[PDB]
RNA sequence: UCUCCAGGCAUACGCGUAUAACAACUCGGAUAACCAUUGUUAGUUAAUCAGAAUAGGCAAUAAUCACACUAUAAAUUACCUAUAACUUCUCUGUUAACCCAACACCGGAAUGCCUAAAGGAAAGAUCCAAAAAGAUAAAAGGAACUCGGCAAACAAGAACCCCGCCUGUUUACCAAAAACAUCACCUCUAGCAUUACAAGUAUUAGAGGCACUGCCUGCCCAGUGAUCACUUGUUCCUAGGGACUAUGACGGCAAACGAGGGUCCAACUGUCUCUUAUCUUUAAUCAGUGAAAUUGACCUUUCAGUGAAGAGGCUGAAAUAUAAUAAUAAGACGAGAAGACCCUAUGGAGCUUAAAUUAUAUAACUUAUCUAUUAUAUAGUAUAAGUUUGAAAUUUCGGUUGGGGUGACC
RNA sequence: AACUAAUCCUAGCCCUAGCCCUACACAAAUAUAAUUAUACUAUUAUAUAAAUCAAAACAUUUAUCCUACUAAAAGUAUUGGAGAAAGAAAUUCGUAAGGAGCUAUAGAACUAGUACCGCAAGGGAAAGAUGAAAGACUAAUUAAAAGUAAGAACAAGCAAAGAUUAAACCUUGUACCUUUUGCAUAAUGAACUAACUAGAAAACUUCUAACUAAAAGAAUUACAGCUAGAAACCCCGAAACCAAACGAGCUACCUAAAAACAAUUUUAUGAAUCAACUCGUCUAUGUGGCAAAAUAGUGAGAAGAUUUUUAGGUAGAGGUGAAAAGCCU
């Protein structure tokens, strides 16, 4: 028997510059100050 | 000879052999299903 | 034997000692003697009459037999009559 | 080592299994394998004129939405039937046979379109 | 699933195909062994009742004529094509058959002994004592179960009131009514016996599996000190 | 572009996006390059390839170039009669280096066409040690090798014994055989139909044995007169009186064939005397990746002694800078496997019976029960009770005796 | 002066109490080879539970299993290879939300009947951890396990002890547990770390109290007794047996429908030579291998009792068997 491949997911940019990704840019819903 | 390959797919065979229509055909056939289902098997036939 | 009973949880009284031993309420054990209705033919009169006496048990026999039976075969029973009725009692006995 | 979660369909098996996507039947097999399409059983889109419709996709934002009041049987009898029926009654020209005079239908055989069971689609 | 194949209500001259069995029974295990595979075969429905009068004709006697005699796959004996009327249908040929013949088909009992032709169909009662038939029904109207095999025929022994005995191949004797028919000569293909296989291949052309290699009285008490 | 290798292309079955592009460089490919991996986006287009009205009547004449030709195993909806309807194209399969073997496994995998026009790469770099694997050559000799000509050979010819008749079949994964089957021969059982035997009928069917052919001889075949009478034999009635009695179960042998088991000769050879050289594999060194059994702890020496056949470790002598690399296999009673051997259990199981206990398996009878009849009587029988038969079922395998016959003994 | 690691608290769960239920949720699809809009072929549980096991074997028998109110009558009457054991009734009594449970190897198997394994019935996991705020850049805390690194070793030996100015030299010392026998230089088991992993009951005896010819909150015992408390008897491991399902996609045999066999010589063939194809004789390699039976050579059959393909059949008290007690994943 064998245990299962897990992928086992400053990180998330990475993850998403590697895989690529459409990041659209969003609305700040309150007003930075 | 070489073991191993008992298994010689043919969707024919394996609907006709364990099948939604060969299992509730007999009563102990229908039994099967109904361990299944309390089990909560996500396949209750092939 | 029985410690535990399915149904009440109780010991059990072993019918066989039941049925051959009588318990005085000192705690002495009666019986009888192996053998004493077989082939009288051919025994001596001396060896017949000691056969057809009641006689005493051991302190292990008694303690075996004790375990045998429960405790409502060692309470003390007012019998009428009784031709036990003296033997249920112990008289100057330093031991 | 077959595939026993994966959906049954007819790109699976050999070639003599075949079954349906979900379309709907529009014809026939004769014998002899001559598929007949029937005309009537092709559906037909009914398509109005949009020609000087003044409705758009989307509304103005200043146009005050309403009070939620879904249609009951009740308004729909007391909007069109109660009308007719409270001045007959006071004309007094009214009975209990007549109420197909107010829009009653006793059955729906017969009629193109049938309320129960449904025999159009949306 | 074993659905049997002799499911044909309507009788035809045509041959009809069929299904061979194995040795198994509609349960599907084995009840007879030794039979399998084999050549395929085309069954042609023999006809045993010999006096069978044409549809909307009379009951008396009747002529037909042969129109071959052929192999059978299914038979020891051969059979042959015999016309009459608007009627063709198979049945089985005596040993002297041959195309173009006439044989005769009595429904007459003779009250006296009637000359006997090979090949004709008479009730008992017409032939005489000792002649050879085959084809013998038990009972009138049954048709024929005795004496059907290559080469077979039975000897009409005695007839006495209004049954007669016969002597089967099997030298069995036995009895039936002076009414039933039999067809008179040998069964033809006498020489079946003669035959010779020669090779194991050729059983197992004629659907014969060989056979398995697996390779009582009790003595009374006063003689057990002898066994 | 060069060098070299030689099952490829389709379809079926199966698989289920591995297809193609891009971007990534973690995981996956047993390493890199690159991607078969990750993410994103795309894709396979069919009226011809492929898949998915009713009721009657009736059929003798194979295939093989189908002519000739014989044969034996005996062998593929049509055409008619009436009724009914009186212009139609939707749906689904379509990709790939692919599937079954835990893997990108030297295995398994049907058919058509074709045999290189299609499809491919045995060497990561280096080095040429031992041992090991493979190929080629051999002075002189030619089986002297060896259990045996095993293996090899510039050989592949000839014969003889034993067994089995022969082609066949088997212990998938240690036995391919002399075992099994086999035509031929032989014995036993069955006189009959609508699901096997069989849509058959004793020249048939089933069960089983066995080499065939020819050649041999045992049994058995009332006795004497002679188709005839007595004596026998068998029955009765009482030792008498009647009654009645007109051919084999065994051996001995036949060529052909055999991956059978023995044997010989010829030829041939590195089997051997007696080994050698070359090339490839492996090895070794460099780079990348990276297991397995095993392991009480070890700072892990030699000799004599002691010890249970036994000592790196105990007693007494002796030896002794420390760590690697590559080799050998004496030892660590070296490591592994479900190996062997005897004995034990009031542990199992398979098999056989003449073990014990049962046995509405089948079969039979008998008495009832229930019907028919009949003069009491013979028939049958949705059941009960017996008896007989025994397909089966359940359970067991006392003790002491270098170990096994019998005996015995308790 | 640190790597591998470690720390953690709530996700849920457990046993009771209480309570009949009326959760059975859009459209569409589905019993056809389920989830395929319409005809074809129509549809339907089960006769008595058995065995293991106990009787130290086993053969009648063997609590619960196979339920009918509590406490008492009572382990009494009875029943039983009168053995092991089994066991009543008449009769009397009876008005009611919580935790000296678990907290990620625990508690449910559960993050899930999923992944994955299996033809099928069926079997069946593992794991998570910042803060008030991540629209504060996802934290900290710890000589702390085995394992390593920092830092290879330096005559001599169960690795230590006595020591010593001195780490080693000198001296003393036959690893451990079980087991043999109360001995081993036998022999079994142990690579190491963390967690988990095996004595349970009140008949009699003893001890401590209450009341005492009586004790006990009904049913019991009593010629100093009676009542209450305290005090006790393990874990893991077969070959087997029985009931009900599931299996003939391998293999054995069969049914139906289909395929393949060149060239050469004989003849008119279970004939010959020899490919494809089927098989597996002999030797070597391989032996956790390419392979849970292969490779490379060498071989046997190769128009037939041949071989191959597809779909169907026979099922364990059984099937199949050219009998090898072969085959039935
Ligand atoms: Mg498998
Ligand atoms: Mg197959
Ligand atoms: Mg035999
Ligand atoms: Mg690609
Ligand atoms: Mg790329
Ligand atoms: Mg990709
Ligand atoms: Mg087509
Ligand atoms: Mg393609
Ligand atoms: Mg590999
Ligand atoms: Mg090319
Ligand atoms: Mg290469
Ligand atoms: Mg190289
Ligand atoms: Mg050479
Ligand atoms: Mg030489
Ligand atoms: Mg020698
Ligand atoms: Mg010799
Ligand atoms: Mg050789
Ligand atoms: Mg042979
Ligand atoms: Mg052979
Ligand atoms: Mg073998
Ligand atoms: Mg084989
Ligand atoms: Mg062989
Ligand atoms: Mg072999
Ligand atoms: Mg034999
Ligand atoms: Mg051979
Ligand atoms: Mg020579
Ligand atoms: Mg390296
Ligand atoms: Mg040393
Ligand atoms: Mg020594
Ligand atoms: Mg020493
Ligand atoms: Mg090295
Ligand atoms: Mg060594
Ligand atoms: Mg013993
Ligand atoms: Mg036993
Ligand atoms: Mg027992
Ligand atoms: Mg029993
Ligand atoms: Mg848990
Ligand atoms: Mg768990
Ligand atoms: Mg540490
Ligand atoms: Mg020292
Ligand atoms: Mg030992
Ligand atoms: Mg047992
Ligand atoms: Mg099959
Ligand atoms: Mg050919
Ligand atoms: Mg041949
Ligand atoms: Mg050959
Ligand atoms: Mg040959
Ligand atoms: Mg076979
Ligand atoms: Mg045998
Ligand atoms: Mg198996």
């Amino acid at each position: 028997r064998f245990r299962p491949p897990t992928p086992e997911p400053k990180e998330f940019l990475e993850y998403a510059r590697k895989a690529g990704l459409v990041i659209p840019q969003e609305r700040l819903e309150r007003p930075i100050h | 000879r070489a073991r191993g390959n008992e298994y010689q797919p043919s969707n024919i065979k394996r609907k006709h052999k364990h099948g939604w229509v060969r299992r509730l055909s007999t009563p102990a056939g229908v039994q099967v299903i109904l361990r299944r289902m309390l089990k909560g098997r996500k396949s209750l036939s092939h | 034997l029985t410690y535990c009973s399915t149904r009440k949880g109780k010991r059990k009284t072993v019918k066989s000692v039941v049925h051959r031993f009588l318990r005085l309420h000192s705690g002495l054990w009666l019986r009888r003697k192996a053998g004493y209705k077989k082939k009288l033919w051919k025994k001596s009169t001396a060896r017949k009459k000691r056969l057809r006496e009641f006689v005493f048990c051991s302190k292990t026999q008694s303690k075996l037999l004790d375990k045998m039976t429960t405790s409502f075969w060692k309470r003390r029973n007012w019998y009428a009559g009784d031709p036990y009725q003296m033997y249920h009692d112990r008289t100057n006995l330093r031991v | 080592g077959a595939d026993r979660m994966s959906k049954w369909t007819s790109k699976r098996g050999p070639r003599t299994f075949t079954k349906s996507r979900g379309a709907k039947k529009t014809g026939i097999y004769t014998s002899d394998r001559k598929f007949v399409q029937i005309k009537e059983m092709v559906p037909e889109f009914v398509v109005p004129d949009l020609t000087g419709f003044k409705l758009k996709p989307y509304v103005n934002y200043r146009a005050p939405a309403g009070i939620d009041t879904p249609l009951t049987a009740k308004a729909l009898f007391q909007e069109t039937v109660a009308p007719a029926i409270e001045k007959d009654f006071k004309e007094g020209t009214f009975d209990a046979n007549n109420l197909e005079k107010y829009g009653f239908e006793p059955t729906q055989e017969g009629k193109l379109f049938q309320l129960y069971p449904k025999n159009f689609p949306r | 699933k074993f659905v049997s194949w002799k499911s044909r209500t309507k009788y035809t001259v045509k041959p009809v195909k069929m299904r061979k069995s194995g040795g198994r029974d509609h349960t599907g295990r084995i009840r007879v062994h030794g039979i399998g595979g084999g050549h395929k075969q085309n069954y042609r429905m023999i006809d045993f009742l010999r006096f069978r009068p044409e549809k909307e004709k009379a009951p008396e006697p009747f002529e037909e004529k042969v129109v071959v005699v052929r192999y059978d796959p299914c038979r020891s004996a051969d059979i042959a094509l015999v016309a009459g009327g608007s009627r063709k249908r198979w049945i089985i040929a005596t040993e002297n058959m041959k195309a173009g013949d006439t044989i005769l088909n009595s429904n007459h009992i003779g009250r006296m002994a009637v000359a006997a032709q090979e090949g004709d169909a008479h009730p008992l009662g017409a032939l005489p004592v000792g002649t050879l038939i085959n084809n013998v029904e038990s009972e009138p109207g049954r048709g024929a179960q005795y004496i059907r095999a290559a080469g077979t025929c039975g000897v009409l022994l005695r007839k006495v009131n209004g049954t007669a005995i016969i002597q089967l191949p099997s030298k069995r004797q036995m009895q039936v009514l002076e009414s039933c028919t039999a067809t008179v000569g040998r069964v033809s293909n006498v020489n079946h016996n003669q035959r010779v296989i020669g090779k194991a291949g050729r059983n197992r052309w004629l659907g014969k599996r060989p056979n398995s290699g697996l390779w009582k009285i009790r003595p009374l008490p006063p003689m057990k000190s002898y066994v």
